[PDB]
């Protein structure tokens, strides 16, 4: 079964071996513990996180905006809860979820500021020698969101 | 003894998931430079496009200017961000 | 089209809505024709809903003038110092009260277009990408065909 | 000229296979012929009763007093 | 790659069934739940009007095969009845 | 990060020459990294009006 | 010329094989067909666009159930290559009136009649 | 002339506001600017199709550049990040990879990682243990 070490003898990448599931689950616990320690007593700075808000991924940090392409049928101020946060990032850790994080994890806030409609935007069109000629004028309603505080909780 | 990707140049990736098996937490602190890494600090139109070309390592049409209708399309108060 | 049109990109007035959230309408100034078939829709508003309208939000000052108009304008102007003049020219009532709260609930900004939809003004954390990082450094900072 | 990559020839093939599980399933049907005879006579009946009910149910709406005179609005005035 | 979500029983597409496109995206920052997405209200009707569909597709099934023992059945009592007097 | 923003701006978009020694390879597997690098296509920061190439020295 | 193609009855019985290869059971077989169309009915004969239309998979990727009876076979076996076919199987019961809303059908094949969105 | 036309400045002046910054007598004149706006706005939709192309096609180059400078190639990543569960797309990878480069640097991580149990255990096949990142989270 041996064969000789040629050019086609070895697979040309290189082997990994990868550890085995006692010391990986130990070492998973203890760097579960060190990022829970950093969420208990503060170590971080600021956050972001990936938003799953809507229909599409908002990568997001506190103090900013968001804007969103639909009315949310919301007054203009109101305070909301985005569930649905995927991703929650500081400096020196990460949390991902598989797809979403905890509620009980990460709290992520946002006021709406304003509640507008687009610029109008043209749908115009046209085949030619056919006399086809349509135009048409759309606006679709906006409102725009105003992050205000990714909170973590040291829940792992 | 395994690692992921050469744990050496960015941040010191570790890789873990919880014991619900939900979440994976990356612990990712940053890599220094080290000290022994490091070096102490060291204590006419057409000649002039050709000058500038060798200087800038680009080609010499982005040297030549252009008329008026191109100056003035121009934005001259374009909008900011961040 | 976009390169015909001003863009811009997104933003607030104040930061409206860090520290707390301000109306950004200051002012509505409703002219409405007395005989004129043109502001009926104006007038069953004046009587039906200007009233609620005035007290759901108290920072907005309206202003009804009420002369003889031959088209009827609501004119929003906001805390930014922009003005909205829009025509509440034979609409019913409904439609010019979608239309209040519809200036209501915007701000002065112009509704060119948005460049990007989202605007951070510390967009990263962990320090932005410079061709430097990602990349090994050498002993004594050597390069390569250096000999010492 | 045009000739077969191995895109072609891989896409092909998967169709090949669902057409092939398509013949599995339809290869054991539940009942026979003279099983299903008549076993939803009903509600077909009863589906088309409501086509027909809707197609010889059309005529004209009803006009009003109310909207007639409730175009005389359109001279209100104030007092 | 979605295959691989074939292979796990999850949708095909992750803007499928599944978590990320059925829990609410937001609440109300007091806990009060937000009123229901209209996707989400569109997709229950659809999923609603589907299961009634197997339901009813069921039951005529059954109620099928019941009538033809039934016809089956009697077929066979009108020939014992009619071998005698 | 905490750079400010002139410093920042320039380290993002400075341009980085490349050694590449070319014995015994072949010219078109050679071609591809440098063309790469040229373009500016192994940064994240790409994009084909904001002029991000870098130099390629082949010996 | 091009005309509507009759398949004979030996492409339509299985073989232990098959029962080995798929999940199928020639005793006790399933009673609902779940059928998607996944190929254009366009650049198709207009018969095999009506049946299309008959068996309600005008939209593509959208499952339909249907029954496991000779004649809804008999249209499917007309638009095989248009379709896919697989059992509606039920691994909880068929859903009762409490269970009506708060089903969802997977992408197995399977309908399942509590749809919680909370991980096991 | 009975009623002949009255408001004919205003219909051209509707169509020159879109060609004010054309080239030519584009500009100015109303039969070359009819033929050319009514041609911009069919540029302008169809170019919706585009624009949205454009962006994905310009974050898989990005998403591509910051991976190979990890080792990966795009396959991998993104092919052992959907057998993750992580979810992320391709506009939040890309913005991950410009600004948050660590994050970008722990998820290639987590892509080789899975990449190399799913060497591992479609190489060593039959019942064993699955791997640590394998497992799923079943939802039902």
């Amino acid at each position: 079964g041996y064969v000789p070490k040629t050019s086609l003898s070895s697979p040309p990448w290189p082997e990994v071996v990868l550890p085995d599931p006692v010391e990986e689950t130990r070492h998973h616990a203890e760097v579960v513990k060190k990022v829970n320690e950093m969420i208990v007593t503060g170590q971080y700075g600021r956050l972001f996180a990936v938003v799953h808000f809507a229909s599409r991924q908002w990568k997001v940090t506190s103090e900013d905006l968001i804007l969103i392409g639909n009315e949310l049928d919301l007054a203009c101020g109101e305070r909301i809860r985005l569930e649905k946060v995927l991703l929650v990032g500081a400096d020196n850790f990460t949390l991902l979820g598989k797809p979403l994080l905890g509620k009980d994890l990460v709290r992520v806030e946002a006021t709406v500021i304003e509640k507008t409609e687009s610029w109008p935007r043209i749908i115009m069109r046209f085949r030619k020698r056919k006399n086809f000629k349509k135009k048409r004028i759309v606006t679709t309603p906006q409102t725009v969101l105003r992050i205000n505080s990714i909170e973590i909780a040291p829940c792992l | 003894t395994y690692s992921p990707l050469p744990d050496d140049y960015n941040c010191n990736v570790e890789l873990a998931l919880t014991s619900d098996g939900r979440t994976i937490v990356c612990y990712h602190p940053s890599v220094d430079i080290p000290y022994e890494h490091t070096k102490p600090i060291p204590r006419e139109e057409g000649p002039m496009i050709e000058q500038l070309s060798k200087m800038f390592f680009t080609t010499k049409h982005r040297w030549y200017p252009h008329g008026r209708y191109h100056r003035c399309r121009k934005n001259l108060n374009p909008p900011k961000d961040r | 089209t976009a390169r015909g049109t001003p863009s811009r990109f997104l933003a607030s007035v104040l930061h409206n809505g860090l520290g707390r959230y301000v109306q950004q309408l200051q002012r509505l100034s409703f002219s409405v024709s007395r005989d004129g078939a043109s502001s009926r829709g104006a007038r069953e508003f004046v009587e039906r809903e200007v009233i609620d309208f005035a007290r759901r939000n108290p920072g907005v000052v309206i202003y009804v003038n009420s002369r003889p108009c031959c088209v009827p304008r609501v004119v929003a102007e906001y805390l930014n110092g922009a003005v909205r003049e829009e025509s509440i020219h034979c609409k019913s009532v409904e439609e010019i009260s979608t239309l209040v709260q519809k200036l209501a609930d915007q701000s002065g900004l112009d509704v060119i277009r948005i460049r990007k939809p989202f605007h951070t003004d510390n967009p990263s954390i962990q320090g932005q990408w410079h061709p430097f990082t990602n990349k090994p450094t050498t002993f004594r900072g050597l390069r390569p065909r250096e000999v010492q | 000229p045009r000739f077969v990559s191995l895109r072609a020839k891989q896409n092909m093939i998967r169709r090949l296979e669902i057409e092939a599980e398509n013949h599995y399933w339809l290869s054991m049907p539940y009942m026979t012929r003279e099983q299903e005879r008549g076993h939803a006579a009903v509600r077909r009946r009863e589906a088309f009763e409501a086509i027909k009910a809707a197609a010889t149910s059309k005529f004209p709406p009803h006009r009003f007093i109310a909207d007639q005179l409730d175009h005389l609005n359109v001279t209100k005035k104030w007092s | 790659g979605g295959q691989w979500r074939l292979q796990q029983g999850l949708a095909a597409n992750p803007s499928g069934y599944g978590p990320l496109t059925e829990l609410p995206d937001w609440s109300y920052a007091d806990g009060r739940p937000a009123p229901p997405m209209k996707g989400q209200l569109r997709r229950k009707a659809e999923r609603e009007t589907f299961a009634r569909r197997v339901v009813l597709l069921s039951q005529e099934m059954d109620a099928g095969l019941q009538a033809w023992q039934l016809r089956q059945q009697k077929l066979q009592e009108e020939q014992r009845k009619q071998e005698n007097a | 990060s905490s750079f400010s923003r002139a410093p920042q701006q320039w380290a993002t978009f400075a341009r980085i020459w490349y050694l590449l020694d070319g014995k015994m390879q072949p010219p078109g597997k050679l071609a591809a990294m440098a063309s790469i690098r040229l373009q500016g296509l192994h940064k994240p920061v790409y994009h084909a009006l904001s002029d991000c190439g870098d130099h390629v020295v082949i010996m | 010329k091009f005309t509507r193609s009759r398949i004979p009855e030996k492409v339509f019985q299985a073989s232990p094989e098959d029962h080995e290869k798929y999940g199928g059971d020639p005793q006790n077989p399933h009673k609902l067909h779940i059928v998607t169309r996944i190929k254009s009915t366009r650049r198709r004969p207009y018969w095999e666009k009506d049946i299309i239309k008959m068996l309600g998979l005008e939209k593509a990727h959208t499952p339909q159930v249907h029954k496991n009876i000779p004649s809804v076979n008999a249209k499917l076996k007309v638009v095989k290559h248009l379709i896919r076919i697989k059992p509606l199987k039920l691994p909880q019961g068929l859903p009762a009136e409490e269970n009506m809303s708060n089903t969802c059908l997977k992408s197995t094949g399977e309908l399942v009649v509590q749809w919680h969105l909370k991980p096991v | 002339l009975r009623n002949r036309v009255t408001d004919r400045y205003f219909r051209i002046q509707e169509v020159l506001k879109h060609a004010r910054h054309f080239r030519g007598r584009k500009n100015r004149c109303y039969r070359l600017a009819v033929r050319t706006v009514i041609r911009a706005f069919v540029k302008c939709t169809k170019a919706r199709y585009l624009k949205k192309k454009n962006m994905r096609t310009l974050w898989i180059n990005r998403i591509t550049a910051a991976s190979q400078e990890h080792g990966l190639k795009y396959p991998a990543l993104i092919g052992n990040l959907v057998k993750c569960q992580v979810e992320l797309n391709r506009k939040v990878l890309a913005d991950l990879a410009i600004y948050e480069p660590k994050t970008f640097k722990s998820l290639a991580a987590l892509a080789s990682r899975r990449r190399h149990e799913g060497f591992a255990a479609a190489l060593g096949d039959g019942k064993e243990p699955e791997g640590i990142f394998s497992r799923v989270v079943q939802y039902h």
